[PDB]
RNA sequence: GUGAACAGCCUCUAGUUGAUAGAAUAAUGUAGAUAAGGGAAGUCGGCAAAAUAGAUCCGUAACUUCGGGAUAAGGAUUGGC
RNA sequence: CUCUUAAGGUAGCCAAAUGCCUCGUCAUCUAAUUAGUGACGCGCAUGAAUGGAUUAACGAGAUUCCCACUGUCCCUAUCUA
RNA sequence: GCAGUCAAGCGUUCAUAGCGACAUUGCUUUUUGAUUCUUCGAUGUCGGCUCUUCCUAUCAUACCGAAGCAGAAUUCGGUAAGCGUUGGAUUGUUCACCCACUAAUAGGGAACGUGAGCUGGGUUUAGACCGUCGUGAGACAGGUUAGUUUUACCCUACUGAUGAAUGUUACCGCAAUAGUAAUUGAACUUAGUACGAGAGGAACAGUUCAUUCGGAUAAUUGGUUUUUGCGGCUGUCUGAUCAGGCAUUGCCGCGAAGCUACCAUCCGCUGGAUUAUGGCUGAACGCCUCUAAGUCAGAAUCCAUGCUAGAACGCGGUGAUUUC
């Protein structure tokens, strides 16, 4: 078994739960709940709800993972 | 479905009734058909003859050419716009209700095909699946 | 006349009278046959419905499109825990039917079954079983004899068990109480098997074993005085019908000038007794331990206890059976189990079963996770943490 | 007050707080509502219900008793600061 | 050519709310139409202020089709007083 | 309307594979009539909607037989009513004609079933129009349009729900009786094999699915929302802010729980006795014959297994059985 994303929430998605939706350009989108789906329907965006991982992405909480990329100082010695 | 299946299908929930109308997805000049009948349905009293993915119906040419209006020819149903559920457990639904124009042997009369089709669809009919840019 | 356009009953003639059933234990009407060369074993067993839940398998069904894949199922969760055996009766063979002639109980009973003798437990000086406990204290005699007698007549024989109700979380206390059929041979083996076994106690797993099917019977759910339309599965009447329309037009013509006991009228539906067959096993599992809910697969240690318990049951720290589909009964009600009187080969039912997956997840919601630890790492801390 | 408006909704002055009550929430009803996918296949019949709806801007056919048709049709915008 | 009338239905219109036979024949509309519309006319039994033919606008009038719309229906379910 | 008897002829030849003239015997009461027994101090009078049951004169399905049956398809017939017999255009229609699916789209009865069950399109009041007839009022199974559908709280029946008395009370049970349900199809393989010159073209077993029906359930999907749970929006009122009131549940979005849907999922048993028919032995009739005696196999049949209720006047086992 695959989990899946929600392409929406970005939610985790287990077996037999939620929806997949087939858009006419043959895209797919994964739903985990008629919450998100219905919010796709009113053609919302994700950035501006504020219990997704895209906002909470996008305005930096819960962004303790990434800290930074040291820089180096050594000479070739050989 | 019928003669020209290359097998079996399971279950998955009807959501085209006669008197309903889907876009064509091919090339043959149409563009909405007009559902009669459905080969394979049954008899109940004051129950519809349904349509569902996979299937072959009987349909007409409200709209295209006149050399395809005004006579009934036989179709096939690629996209249901109804959820239904597949044994891996998810419920899937397009947005439109879609089909093709076919031979009762399940030739194609035209050559390609426009959006997804259903997996449903393309393992049960064959020429569909040559024609087929995805399956899904 | 000649009805028109024919069409088929609405409703089964055959699961009439649609009443009440008189206990909410229903009684099982039918016990396996018998083949007097096998060990001693029961045919039966009693649980508590807990509820339902989610499972992920891969398919063994060669010819099928979804073979070697993986398919979603439904489960239904049933509380097993040990069952508790006290006495076991008699009953011969006349013209007339099998008729008991002796019931034979243990000396010491739980004060969780001996208030099933009772309507009015707090008030009583509780007084059951306190003579026929002294007829034991020397050695046998009115009871031995009793047992020679039971073998010396009685072609068949069904033992008396108890729940140890307490052990779940209901606040009945009124130990469910039950006669249960022997399939094993030597009806004085029998009766042996039991005498050890009196006052003692019954585990699922030496009577039930994975990938068995079986029938399960109960009281279905109620809904009480119900009209024609649902009870039956009539027509709704059309719009513009003077004075109602959600009932049955023509209950019978001019002759038989009566009205047909075929006909759909209204009255009780649900708490009717049901037996449900070919319910395929899917796990047994020991309330000793954790990782009930895990597998080969996932290797998580969770139990089948999804997040916030079953719905209006609880938990199942308990023995448990995880039984594929929806069977009668709903939750926190007694559920008779048996085994199958055929054998059903099928190539649906030699099926071997290895699960993947088990959903633990919330049911009193659409829940997402199936771990509170996978909650507090997808989400991260929060206001009430550290 | 809103608002084009003695429309509808709210409120002040004045007046009533009268209409047999209580406890539960089964069917069938009356009144009101909502419903996936399809969309009159129902039906004598699109009955009933829904949809549309105000204002501003654009655009407006056949036909005509040249006065109308015409809010034709059919489209867009509409808040708060 | 003939018989006959006071004169012999003219112009116009039609299976029309008037046409028996009749679901008239042809075409179109529909997948399919005793319906509808347009044409034909030996019209049981059209027809000229018993008003004829037509006719824009209007019609809580009768009628057919199309678009939108929808629980009318497939097929029922649920809630409220 | 249906079925028979005979058999002239058709059928290449051939009366009877299938048909069947001239004649003739019958059934039925789903047509229409004849009659006028009942009802005029009223039996609610067409069709459709719904719903059940019954019949068989079987459309299909199961098993069989015959063939002008090579295979396939098809026709005649037998046991059998167990099971199912549609969606739609037009019409007020029944009847009908077409489109399409279907395994099949058989016929009919029950006060021409069914109006205190619906509708009220039609006929069949009163209004009005036309045509023809009539001097005229007016007539016309000639046409058109509009036109109030009442009451059940009684008895029974039915469905469900209790319930006195059986020494009491409680528990566990038996089962007389009654009811009964499962149905049908396609694909793959069998096999492009059998069969046949070729054209064409099967079946049994097996497997996977599906149709119709039913019984449960609600993990998931969907719907519902007075959780008036959360949030938002308008107008107004509380001086403002916060928090809220009213708008017949104010409106919108989400929405648990519960209820629910082939709009979701699961499940839907196997043994015996037989019919038609084919047979064994075997006489009658020294032979032959499935029958006379006896007997074998055999259907969607019948009875059981199983499933549902449990006789409130059918029953059993068991526990405890009041002291002032």
């Amino acid at each position: 078994m695959k989990v899946e994303i929600d392409s929406f929430s970005g939610a985790k998605i287990y077996p037999g739960r939620g929806t997949l939706f087939v858009r006419g350009d043959s895209k797919i989108f994964r739903f985990q709940n008629s919450k998100s789906a219905s919010l796709f329907k009113q053609r919302k965006n994700p950035r501006r709800i504020a219990w997704t991982v895209l906002f909470r992405k996008h305005h930096k909480k819960g962004i303790t993972e990434e800290v930074a990329k040291k820089r180096s100082r050594k000479t070739v010695k050989a | 479905s019928g003669n020209g299946a290359q097998g079996t299908k399971f279950r998955i929930s009807l959501g085209l009734p006669v008197g309903a109308i889907m876009n064509c997805a091919d090339n043959s000049g149409a563009r909405n058909l007009y559902i009669i009948a459905v080969k394979g349905s049954g008899s109940r009293l004051n129950r519809l003859p349904a349509a569902s993915l996979g299937d072959m119906v009987m349909a007409t040419v409200k709209k295209g050419k006149p050399e395809l209006r005004k006579k009934v020819m036989p179709a096939i149903v690629v996209r249901q716009a109804k959820s239904w559920r597949r044994r891996d457990g998810v419920f899937l639904y397009f947005e439109d209700n879609a089909g093709v124009i076919a031979n009762p042997k399940g030739e194609m009369k035209g050559s390609a095909i426009t959006g997804p089709v259903g997996k449903e669809c393309a393992d049960l009919w064959p020429r569909v699946a040559s024609n087929s840019g995805v399956v899904v | 006349s000649h009805r028109k356009y024919e069409a088929p009953r609405h409703g089964h003639l055959g699961f009439l009278p649609r009443k009440r059933a008189a206990s909410i234990r229903a009684r099982v009407k039918a016990f396996p046959k018998d083949d007097r060369s096998k060990p001693v074993a029961l045919t039966s067993f009693l649980g508590y419905k807990a509820g339902m839940t989610t499972i992920v398998r891969d398919l063994d069904r060669p010819g099928s499109k979804f073979h070697k894949r993986e398919v979603v199922e439904a489960v239904t969760v049933v509380d097993t825990p040990p069952v508790v055996v006290v006495g076991v009766v008699g009953y011969v063979e006349t013209p007339r039917g099998l008729r008991s002639l002796t019931t034979v109980w243990a000396e010491h009973l739980s004060d969780e079954v001996k208030r099933r003798f009772y309507k009015n437990w707090y008030k009583s000086k509780k007084k059951a079983f306190t003579k026929y406990s002294a007829k034991y204290a020397q050695d046998g005699a009115g009871i031995e004899r009793e047992l020679a007698r039971i073998k010396k007549y009685a072609s068949v024989v069904r033992v008396l068990v108890h729940t140890q109700i307490r052990k779940t979380p209901l606040a009945q206390k009124k130990a469910h109480l039950a006669e249960i059929q022997l399939n094993g041979g030597s009806i004085s083996e029998k009766v042996d098997w039991a005498r050890e076994h009196f006052e003692k106690t019954v585990a699922v797993d030496s009577v039930f074993e994975q990938n068995e099917m079986i029938d399960a019977i109960a009281v279905t759910k109620g809904h009480g005085f119900e009209g024609v339309t649902h009870r039956w599965g009539t027509k709704k009447l059309p719009r513009k019908t003077h004075r109602g329309l959600r009932k049955v037009a023509c209950i019978g013509a001019w002759h038989p000038a009566h009205v047909m006991w075929s006909v759909a009228r209204a009255g009780q539906r649900g708490y009717h007794s049901r037996t449900s067959i070919n319910h395929k096993i899917y796990r047994v599992g020991k309330g000793d331990d954790e990782a009930n809910g895990a597998t080969s697969f996932d290797r998580t240690k969770k139990t089948i206890t999804p997040m916030g318990g079953f719905v209006h049951y609880g938990e199942i720290k308990n023995d448990f059976i995880m039984v594929k589909g929806c069977i009668p009964g709903n939750r926190k009600r007694i559920v008779t189990l048996r085994k199958s009187l055929y054998t059903n080969t099928s190539r649906k039912a030699l099926e071997e079963v290895s699960l993947k997956w088990i959903d633990t997840a919330s049911k009193f919601g659409k829940g997402r996770f199936q771990t509170p630890a996978e909650k507090h790492a997808f989400m991260g801390t929060l206001k009430k943490d550290l």
